[PDB]
């Protein structure tokens, strides 16, 4: 009764619709069916012009409304591509005050919020159900019961004689989805002075899994729900949309960039504008930055491209300045300080899984910094043996550490 | 043959079309563009006359509309023409200069188009001899080769796809299908096939099969 | 035709070719002057003049072996799932050099499986290229597949794409 | 209240004239009567605090009583007002106020002689930026205004708090002077709007209320870049919403006149160009001489 | 060239605009121009023109209709086709017959905007409700589109009864495809 | 061998047409490749260097009539295939010079081509000057619209006295003229359609 009127409500909202003379979120479906894209993008701004109480509802019990937003799109969408599809997913835009991570509490306990953070760890992809085939053990029984990721589902227990739990699960005949954790941190600018960072676990389905890569600032529009791990519970939040920082126009500006006749020279001075004198190290900084041409042959010896230089002068010369500034410049850099990280923070280190109990391998800075550079200070105070490895992860480019109950290789390109 | 304005406007807007969507260079409608030119300069004489002398405002408002849009259509099927020369200009000359063609560029062009053709020729000859051909031994300097590797001649694609509308005359070869209707028959030689175009329809046929109809006024291009 | 940058560039490819007869003067042809070219020796010569040589000798001077693009492979590449094979890998003018060969060897085998793909291929070329955009607030498949479409796919899916875009622009402009 | 359909009503309530004249926010004291008066009409701080669009619907549609029964006790009671508002379909309503406060944002901030002359041409252009906003085909213009005005109005706010704070309006039995010589935002104080904005805010803070007689106001920025003051000269206020024989009749601006004598009878170079007669440009070496001359002249 | 590189072998919206509005309507005149300076266009009839009375409907081009409204000089007759019970029906045969085209004006989409734009008060129907009636057609008309493209081939191909509008927007690609098919098979012979 | 020049040139005409393609009209031909074309060259005259020694042998000497039919092919071919190559570069180069004329530095223009574009500039003014004088040849395709039209002047200039009347052409200041007599300031890019 009143799902359906809510499910008429947001089939209404999306099929009437328009701005000026486009029908946004129509031809939207459309072309997201066209190109095999399951997915629906909705400004909450939009929904609240359209009717005030379908957002109102929708912000009061998130968990129970938005699967009947999937079904209406569903639908919308098969009546709009098939002549008389699984089911789509939900992706929020917003525009609201947001909520310092720290300050989250029991009173945003299942209520929509938007916040931000810096992301520090993501999981591989794991293989949540959306339509389970159960047959019974004794009376050999099917059926079958839906999912849906929500939480305001388990085997039942009792069979539709059969003891407890007597389903199992067909699997030949069951459908699954992506899902995918991911860790956010509080931006280190909001921290209290003399207190420490704080993390929250996060978690994302479908098509909005591999979207983002540890250290990139993130805004993330989700539900703050609590899930059973004296009376308490873990606080996590389930993902609706992320927005992270991070075309032909700057093609062209590029390209008249490139033009300009002393291109070589406001380079060189764009590195380090605040060191004096010096410009050797720039010019030789700035050939560092861009780098060689990769050189590969038929026969296996494919001769190293990248660009490696060494400061050793006397105290007082912003070589660290230099080098810090290199690290922020470059898109991919890690600042290390040699006596401050050992042998397990540069190359790699072989360790064990806590969880799982296995022998893993674990990068480096040098892994870490794959693709990019690597501005390591105070190459005397470090170690002869990390100074050997770093030798090698150099001469070779792909950090050596295969054995120990594991025979993975790393590639160290930097 | 002369019956009303209305009508030569009707004919260049088809020969405009035509010309447009269709891959070779058409005949040059040379009495339609004659009266055309004239009446546009008689009529702009006509307005100047008017306008030299609020109710009238808007009766001159919509003449030199009026004007402007045929002047842009006359202008767009001019440009469309030279294209074309500009594209087919070592084949219209081997045209020309071929006695056993009955086809003559005086009889495919105007005065002017005849012109822009020679000058044309001229200046990219002078330009490539100037540039490549002169340092070519005498066996590969004819700018215009029909025994090389490759045709030096781009002749008109003759099997080149376009939408046509069959509007019927305004007939030996109208004769009535199954489904109580008049349709043409068609024959693609390649494929041994035989099509039947029924009235009021929309194809995609080879340019070749329907040249004649085209001719005939028979279909009209989209 | 003869002036075609795209139909010049896909005469210069290499195709594998035999010569079967004892031709001196010819060193510089296989790698190195002033060496005469013995029989019966494979070498790699640019189509434009390996046409020429096969067509032209009784006997022709040279015996073009099987490609490696229309090996029993590729084939069966293509007859499996031609959507997501990548066309461009395999050659960059892939259609041209295929139509050139059914038409120096006449083979009716080559046709049909070539036109099949054509077809499946401009089937998802077409779903591609009518997907447009649209900026409510005021693609990754589709750069996955558009990195895999030939020269001449490329041109076709560019035009299409221009097509389709000013209609849009002319329906929705204000 | 300023943009209340486009910002947080927190907001809406702090960067007013009127609610900060009646409050005198500028001080701590001021704020932390806001936080009761928010308070005492039961709508949270975290809750005013959010966005307009986003904000629970509830109070949305409650407002109206909120404020008549919880705005007497605070003397607000004058905020009330009957006003146009238009609304285009799914599109937010905007008011007549924010309107105008948005096309002049556009106009103000949106985006030796040569330097005079770039600053005019600047202005003639932003005129039609701002031309171009009042059609419905160009919302983009409208929203990048609101934004502007937002942020004028807090560089604004900032500069009034910091006057009124340091005490830098002296008092004389015939005007009152303000000069400014130094800040962050000085460089916006060079077009007339945004002064006159400035001298608005000031006149209804403590020149209009808070038991104060009514005097004329000279304002004045310096601008280093072509050392000069864009003096201007702002007309007195009776209280806003104060219905009386004396409100009735209108306060006459009198600096036009004495502007010119004292122009005449000195020579600064002072250049009486602009339409409104109130504004001028003295050059720095010439100011303190033309303030005593002015002061002189009792014709205010 | 003389021709710029998008104008060759295909039109552009702007001239099927042009096309379009030289067609016929129906208008409403708001002045007397019959007798008790005149019109003498060239391309076009002018004896209509010449002859209108108030509120009495005549027959002008559509191009000279806009012009009239431009001034607020005549009132549009929204064409038959339009009106909502048309649409509906239209709507109805196409979910009906999931092979044929409906049979809509060869202009019924250029009109449509065309009218919807400048006269947005002349008709006597709700126009959200004409926008979304027209916003329906068109997307089973893409559906059916999208269906008929893979049986291209290299002797021929029908399409009865489609949009001018579609036939522009699906020139290059179909004619492009089945020239290349064409070849190959000529090629093989 | 003997072609690889000649498609290196043909690679430098292709990504010159793909440049011409993505803009408009800021396209500005590349420097005329000279050094390469002059690399063909001598190329071309080694292989009649080497054609008129092979002439040479069989006319005085022991040169076989399949020897003799075969290097004389390759070497005819390698011309070929080095004259199309050269011809399709000048083709294309010319193709854009025309596009430029019909629309409306020198240093990437060969003298030649400098030669070129006048001429086609002055047979442009031929054409336009005969029995096409009602209709402005040189005018613009986009299809006649609504008469009148509100234009914005986007630079500063005097009181340029066009044919059809005098325009004081203030900076930032709007006019409402007929789209006609405003047509060719706008296509130089002293007036803006908004
Ligand atoms: N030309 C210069 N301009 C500015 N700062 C400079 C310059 N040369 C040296 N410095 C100094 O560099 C300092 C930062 O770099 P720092 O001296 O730590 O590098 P470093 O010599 O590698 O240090 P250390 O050898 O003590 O580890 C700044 O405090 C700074 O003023
Ligand atoms: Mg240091
Ligand atoms: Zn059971």
């Amino acid at each position: 009764d009143d799902n359906t009127e809510i499910i008429k409500s947001f089939k209404n909202f999306i099929l009437e619709f328009r701005l000026d003379s486009q029908f946004i979120y129509r031809d939207q479906l459309r072309n997201n069916i066209l190109v095999k894209n399951y997915s629906l993008t909705v400004n909450m701004e939009h929904l609240i012009g359209y009717n005030e109480d379908i957002y109102k509802k929708l912000s009061d019990e998130p968990s129970d409304i938005i699967p009947l937003f999937e079904t209406a799109i569903t639908q919308v969408a098969k009546r709009i591509s098939i002549l008389s599809l699984p089911t789509f997913q939900l992706i929020l835009n917003s525009n609201a005050n947001q909520i310092p991570l720290r300050d989250l509490d029991s009173e945003h306990v299942s209520k929509i919020v938007r916040l931000s953070g810096i992301i520090i760890s993501t999981s591989v992809l794991s293989s949540r159900a959306t339509y389970l085939s159960i047959m019974c053990r004794n009376c050999r029984h099917t059926t079958s019961i839906t999912i849906n990721n929500f939480n305001s589902v388990s085997l039942p227990r009792s069979c539709l004689n059969c003891g407890p739990d007597p389903y199992i699960i067909i699997h030949e005949s069951s459908k699954f989805i992506d899902q995918q954790f991911l860790k956010l941190q509080e931006i280190p600018e909001l921290v209290p002075v003399g207190e420490m960072p704080r993390n929250l676990t996060m978690t994302c389905d479908r098509y909005l899994t591999n979207k983002v890569i540890p250290g990139t600032r993130v805004t993330i529009v989700g539900i703050y729900s609590i899930y059973n791990s004296v009376a308490i519970r873990t606080p996590y939040i389930k993902i609706l949309g992320i927005q992270s920082d991070v075309t032909e126009e700057e093609e062209e500006e590029f390209l008249q960039l490139s033009r300009n006749p002393k291109l070589y020279e406001i380079l060189t001075n764009s590195i380090a504008p605040s060191i004096f004198g010096n410009e050797d190290i720039k010019k030789a900084i700035v050939c560092l930055l861009m780098g060689g041409s990769k050189k590969i042959l038929p026969d296996g010896m494919r001769l190293r491209g990248d660009i490696n230089v060494l400061l050793l002068g006397d105290p007082g010369t912003a070589k660290s300045q230099l080098l810090k500034f290199v690290e922020k410049v470059s898109p991919i850099a890690v600042y290390t300080s040699g006596k401050g990280s050992s042998a397990a923070g540069l190359t790699a280190s072989v360790q064990r899984d806590p969880m799982t109990r296995e022998f893993y391998l674990e990068g480096g800075a040098m892994v870490l910094a794959d693709g990019g550079v690597v501005c390591i200070d105070e190459f005397d105070k470090m170690r002869d043996e990390d100074r050997v490895a770093i030798h090698e992860a150099m001469e070779q480019q792909t950090i050596s550490i295969a054995k120990a109950g594991i025979t993975t290789v790393l590639n160290s390109r930097t | 043959i002369y019956v009303s304005p209305q009508q030569d406007f009707s004919d260049l807007m088809k020969s405009w079309k035509n010309e447009r969507c269709s891959p070779e260079l058409l005949p040059y409608p040379h009495q339609l563009m004659k009266r055309l030119l004239n009446r546009i300069s008689m009529q702009s004489q006509l307005i100047e006359n008017i306008s030299m002398g609020n109710e009238s405002k808007l009766p001159l408002l919509c003449m030199e509309t009026e004007l402007e849009r045929l002047k842009f259509v006359i202008r767009s099927y001019i440009r469309c023409r030279l294209s074309k020369i500009d594209k087919f200009s070592l084949y219209l000359r081997q045209l020309n200069e071929d006695e056993n063609s009955l086809i003559s560029l005086t009889d495919l062009l105007s005065k002017d188009e005849i012109k822009y053709h020679d000058t044309h020729s001229l200046i990219w000859l002078k330009l490539v001899n100037d540039s490549i051909l002169k340092y070519m031994p005498e066996e590969l300097q004819a700018i215009n080769d029909t025994e090389g590797s490759v045709n030096m001649i781009d002749e008109p694609d003759w099997n080149k796809f376009v939408f046509i509308h069959v509007n019927g005359p305004p007939d030996p070869l109208l004769q009535e299908n199954e489904f109580g209707k008049p349709c043409y028959t068609v024959t693609i030689p390649d494929l041994k096939e035989e099509v039947e175009l029924t009235i009021g329809s929309i194809y995609v046929m080879r340019y070749e099969v329907i040249r004649d109809l085209l001719r005939d006024d028979k279909v009209a291009l989209i | 035709g003869y002036y075609d940058i795209d139909d010049v560039l896909a005469d210069g490819t290499e195709f594998p070719c035999k010569f079967q007869y004892d031709i001196p003067g010819l060193g510089y042809l296989e790698n190195n002057p002033g060496r005469p070219i013995t029989k019966n020796t494979k070498l790699s010569l640019p189509l434009w003049l390996a046409r020429i040589l096969a067509i032209v000798g009784p006997v022709p001077f040279v015996e073009l072996l099987p490609p490696d693009m229309f090996s029993t492979k590729v084939m069966n590449a293509i007859k499996t799932d031609p959507v997501a094979l990548d066309l461009h890998s395999i050659n960059s003018h892939f259609f041209s050099l295929a139509i050139k060969w059914i038409m120096l060897f006449s083979e009716k085998e080559l046709a049909n499986v070539v036109s099949e793909l054509l077809l499946q291929r401009a089937q998802e070329l077409n779903h591609h290229a009518s997907s447009l955009s649209i900026d409510l607030n005021a693609n990754i498949a589709t750069s996955t597949f558009l990195l895999k479409l030939e020269e001449m796919e490329k041109e076709i899916y560019k035009k299409s794409h221009e097509s389709y875009k000013d209609t849009k622009r002319w329906m929705f402009k204000k | 209240l300023f943009l209340l359909r486009h910002s947080s009503l927190y907001d809406s309530f702090y960067y007013s004239n009127y609610v900060n004249a009646k409050l005198s926010l500028w001080n701590e004291n001021g704020k932390k009567r806001l936080h009761k008066m928010f308070a005492r009409m039961g709508i949270p701080l975290s809750t005013a605090q959010e966005t307009w669009l986003y904000m629970d619907h509830s109070i949305k549609r409650e407002l109206g009583i909120i404020f008549d029964k919880n705005l007497d006790r605070y003397g607000l009671q004058d905020i009330i007002r009957d006003g146009f508002v238009r609304t285009l379909g799914y599109r937010g309503s905007i008011s007549a106020s924010e309107f105008v406060e948005a096309l002049t944002a556009l106009l103000e901030v949106g985006n030796s002689a040569q330097k005079l002359t770039n600053l005019r041409k600047r202005w003639v252009s932003n005129f039609w930026l701002s031309w171009d906003a009042l059609d419905d085909r160009k919302v983009e213009l409208l929203n990048r205004g609101i934004q502007l005005a937002q942020d004028l109005q807090r560089a604004i706010f900032n500069t009034g708090v910091a006057i009124l704070e340091k005490k830098l309006i002296k008092h004389l039995r015939i005007y009152r002077l303000c000069v400014l010589q130094d800040g962050p935002d000085l460089d916006l104080y060079r077009n007339p709007l945004t002064l006159l904005r400035l001298g608005n805010w000031l006149i209804e803070c403590c020149a209009e209320s808070e038991d104060k007689q009514l005097l004329p106001m000279v304002l004045a920025s310096i601008d280093e870049n072509t050392d000069t003051y864009l003096v201007a000269g702002l007309t007195p206020r009776y209280p806003r919403g104060l219905d009386t024989i004396h409100t009735k009749k209108p306060i006459l601006n009198n600096f036009s006149m004495a502007f010119q004598q004292i122009t005449a009878e000195t020579d600064a170079k002072v250049r009486i160009d602009n339409f409104e007669s109130s504004i001028i440009e003295i050059r720095r070496e010439d100011l303190s001489p033309f303030l005593e001359k002015l002061t002189l002249s009792g014709l205010l | 060239m003389s021709l710029p590189a998008h104008l060759q072998q295909t039109f552009s919206p702007e001239e099927i605009q042009f096309i379009v509005e030289n067609e016929p309507i129906k208008i409403f005149p708001r002045i007397t121009t019959r007798q008790k300076t005149r019109w003498q266009l060239i391309t076009t009839d002018d004896k209509a023109l010449n002859n209108m009375v108030a509120m009495r409907s005549t027959e002008v081009v559509l191009w000279i209709a806009l012009l009239l409204k431009q001034q607020s000089k005549c009132s549009i007759v929204a064409p038959q086709w339009l009106t909502t019970k048309e649409l509906d029906r239209k709507i109805q045969y196409e979910k009906t017959h999931p092979d044929r085209f409906s049979e809509l004006p060869w202009n019924w989409l250029v009109l449509a905007r065309i009218l919807f734009n400048k006269a947005k008060d002349d008709f006597h129907d709700p126009i959200h409700e004409l926008r979304g009636k027209i916003q329906d057609l068109r997307e089973i008309r893409q559906i059916k589109v999208l269906k008929g493209l893979k049986y291209l081939n290299e002797s021929h191909l029908q399409l009865d009864n489609l949009s001018l509008l579609e036939i522009n927007e699906l020139r290059p690609f179909i004619t492009e495809i089945m020239d290349k098919l064409r070849e190959i098979h000529t090629a093989s012979l | 061998m003997y072609g690889d020049l000649g498609n290196k040139l043909v690679l430098e005409a292709k990504r010159t047409k793909q440049l011409y393609a993505r803009s408009n009209q800021d396209v500005n031909l590349p420097m005329y490749h000279e050094d390469i074309i002059r690399n063909i060259l001598k190329e071309v005259s080694n292989l009649r260097k080497n054609t008129e020694y092979l002439k040479e042998q069989q006319q005085l000497g022991m040169l076989d009539d399949k020897v003799a039919k075969c290097q004389y092919f390759v070497t005819l071919l390698c011309m070929e295939r080095n004259k199309r190559c050269l011809l399709a570069y000048q083709r294309l180069r010319t193709d854009i010079l025309d596009s430029m004329a019909w629309n409306n530095d020198t240093n990437n223009l060969s003298h030649q081509e400098q030669e070129y574009l006048k001429e086609y500039c002055d047979l442009i003014t031929d054409l336009k000057s005969g029995d096409l004088v009602d209709i402005d040849l040189s005018g613009s395709l986009v299809p006649p619209s609504d008469v009148f039209i509100d234009v914005r002047v986007l630079k500063d200039a005097g009181e340029i006295q066009t044919e059809y009347g005098v325009f004081n052409l203030i900076k930032d200041s709007q006019f409402f003229v007929r789209q006609s007599d405003v047509e060719r300031l706008i296509q130089q890019g002293y007036l803006q359609k908004i």
